């Protein structure tokens, strides 16, 4: 979807809505993150940020009772934003499917920043960065190699 | 009366039943009475019913074609049974030899029970392991330990090991013995005070209110 | 009266490390299977299982009893 | 295994017996049916022993704030920390004005939850600690928990990531609509522990500071 090989939808061909565009913009309509789950509850269905975090938590636990209630809040929240009910619920099913793998963006980002730093240094002055890398794992002969 | 054996075979299975699909080639045992060799050695070679394994061949050398005309376990079943029945069976890695023995016994279909039911099988390795923990307790290891050569001796196979093991066995189980030698009545009962009982009540209240049970108050 | 004539007052969990074997929850569940209302653990020079003892005591309505064993000179 | 010996080693101490199992009440009652006092004294001692340790609930600490609230010290350092970051990110003052409202709204929304949950002293300690170790040569570990979703953490130089740039959410990290602890689980490079132990002892007291054991299992 990034390279134009398939139509981009927000998130699905049928089950998409343009109000999800600001939320799903960075990922080309793909549900990747825990934080996107929370932004969808905020934007689509009028959740507070804290109530949105409570939905993501409830999706981790996967309990029978628990969803039943939020499933209702998510319905009338979308209704309150004028958004179609069947669409709202069919997207909720997809959110919940992909929530299983859904990763913590802030945890990924803190570490990814460090990757980018190692990347930039090596590109601009690997003439030292490399030296540093060697020095760090001097102890390991395999890594040194 | 004490019976010494060591059986080298047509190789072994590394996994599972070391005896399954395999057969005995030579039986070489010495009989030991009052810690001495009478010289009544029972040394026989039997029918392979199969090929000698490359492993066994390298151990002390032996050709399959030599054990072809030689009789099967069925021809010396009674002969060997009476020779060892109701005596002391000292073996190295007893699980190996006994496993083969009982295997062959069942193959005869002669109602002959397992040798371990009428003879006391005792492992020398267990004893050696107790005496020398974490040390190599193989035959050749103990051999070198007590400065016995089993490598430059013409006997290759059972009779070799039997003889050597006998000497080693006796040495370890001789070695030098040792001399060595190796309710009513009145009594106070501090009973908890009323203040301690108040603390107890309060503490049980905590258990019960937080946990939903207290067996002391049940 | 209720049940108690006796409770065990010197017992080690695996947290003693010099000795003991059973983990803390399983020790508590055995005491209860024996119909005992409380439980002393006197681990060797530590309170490592105490936090877990109190969490398990609360959960089961069992009163935890405070103890530990040491060496003197 | 503890002593380093094998079972059948003669040198091994043999102070223990097969009777040292979880005997029942009745089994002990019969073992000592000649000394009933001995059983009964267990019951008695056990009832005299009553220790309250409350668990799972916190105790807070502080920072020299003068005669000021710790709350108010935080409000001050956060507004002014925000000012540093804003001049670094948008060194054009026209842009800083147009881009600013989002940050101020984020800032006070967070500030409300931090102060109403009773956090401010804790975050102050940590931010100062993080700053001092940057000034000096103390490597800080990559980890931030979900702390990258706090723009206040970023403003205060607690973190290194702009959460507003990357749509990072504070409520994963501290949720006001749920008692959410201060799990914030901040790390630093273990090589430079001695330097940090030192600073935080000067700060709070060597006796108020300790390492935490892990385990060999």
């Amino acid at each position: 979807r990034k390279h134009g090989r398939e139509e981009i939808s927000y998130p699905d061909v049928q089950w998409q809505h343009e109000s999800l565009k600001p939320v799903l913009e960075p990922t080309y309509g793909i549900i990747l993150y825990q934080e996107q789950v929370m932004q969808i509850a905020q934007v689509l269905s009028g959740y507070t940020l804290g109530g949105a975090d409570m939905l993501r938590r409830a999706m981790g636990k996967k309990k029978p009772e628990e969803m039943a209630k939020q499933r209702s809040v998510f319905a009338e929240g979308a209704e309150k934003n004028g958004i179609n009910a069947e669409l709202a619920m069919k997207i909720f099913d997809l959110v919940e499917k992909f929530a299983g793998y859904g990763f913590n963006k802030s945890h990924s980002a803190a570490y990814a920043l460090v990757s980018y730093q190692t990347l930039w240094l090596k590109a601009h002055y690997p003439a030292e960065f490399m030296a540093a890398v060697m020095t760090a794992d001097m102890d390991n002969t395999e890594k040194v190699v | 009366r004490q019976i010494v054996l060591d059986t080298e075979t047509t190789g072994m299975n590394q996994i599972g039943a070391h005896y399954e699909g395999h057969k005995i080639i030579e039986i070489g045992a010495v009989e030991v009475v009052n810690r001495r060799l009478t010289g009544n050695n029972f040394h026989v070679y039997l029918k392979p019913d199969r090929l000698v394994d490359p492993e066994a061949f390298g151990v002390h050398g032996i050709a399959d074609e030599f054990l072809l005309d030689k009789p099967t376990f069925a021809e010396v079943a009674d002969e060997f049974m009476d020779y060892i029945r109701g005596a002391e069976l000292v073996i190295h890695n007893a699980a190996f030899d006994i496993g083969f023995m009982d295997y062959e016994f069942s193959l005869l279909k002669r109602d002959i029970p397992k040798t371990n039911t009428f003879c006391k099988v005792t492992d020398s390795l267990a004893v050696a392991r107790k005496m020398f923990p974490g040390k190599r307790n193989s035959l050749d290891a103990l051999c070198a330990r007590y400065e016995i050569d089993n490598s430059k001796r013409t006997l290759h196979g059972a009779l070799l090991d039997a003889q050597i093991l006998a000497e080693v066995y006796l040495a370890m189980t001789g070695g030098q013995l040792s001399l060595p030698l190796a309710q009513a009545s009145k009594l106070r009962v501090v009973f908890a005070t009323d203040e301690e009982i108040a603390a107890h009540e309060a503490r049980l209240d905590l258990v019960q209110k937080k946990g939903g049970s207290c067996l002391w108050r049940a | 009266m209720s049940e108690p004539r006796f409770v065990h007052l010197r017992v080690h969990s695996d947290y003693s490390m010099i000795d003991g074997l059973a983990k803390t929850a399983p020790l508590v569940k055995k005491a209860a299977a024996l119909g005992m209302p409380a439980l002393a653990i006197t681990d060797f020079t530590n309170l490592c299982g105490l936090v877990k003892f109190y969490g398990a005591g609360h959960g089961a309505g069992i009163k935890p009893i405070v103890g530990a064993d040491f060496n003197v000179q | 295994i503890h002593d380093g010996f094998t079972l059948d080693d003669p040198k091994r101490p043999r102070n223990y017996s097969p009777q040292q199992y979880m005997r029942s009440e009745e089994e002990m009652c019969e073992l000592f049916a000649d000394i009933p006092e001995a059983l009964a004294n267990t019951v008695e001692i056990a009832k005299r022993c009553n220790v309250t340790v409350r668990l799972g609930e916190y105790f807070l600490p502080q920072f020299p704030t003068g005669d000021m609230s710790t709350e108010d010290y935080l409000v001050k350092r956060a507004k002014e920390g925000l000012e540093e970051r804003l001049a670094f990110l948008f060194p054009d003052e026209e842009e800083r004005l147009k881009r600013r409202p989002e940050y101020d709204e984020r800032l006070e929304t967070e500030l409300q939850v931090i102060n109403q949950m009773g956090f401010p002293g804790y975050f102050l300690i940590v931010m100062e600690f993080i700053q001092w170790s940057k000034d000096n040569g103390v490597p800080v570990g990559p980890g931030r928990g979900s702390g990258a979703g706090s723009l206040v953490a970023y403003a205060l130089k607690i973190t290194d990531l702009d959460p507003l740039e990357f749509d990072l959410l504070f409520e994963r990290f501290l949720n006001p609509e749920r008692v959410s602890m201060p799990d914030f689980d901040v790390d630093f490079c273990m090589e430079k522990r001695d330097q940090v132990i030192e600073h935080v002892a000067d700060m709070y007291g060597r006796d108020a500071v300790s390492q935490i054991i892990t385990f060999g299992t």
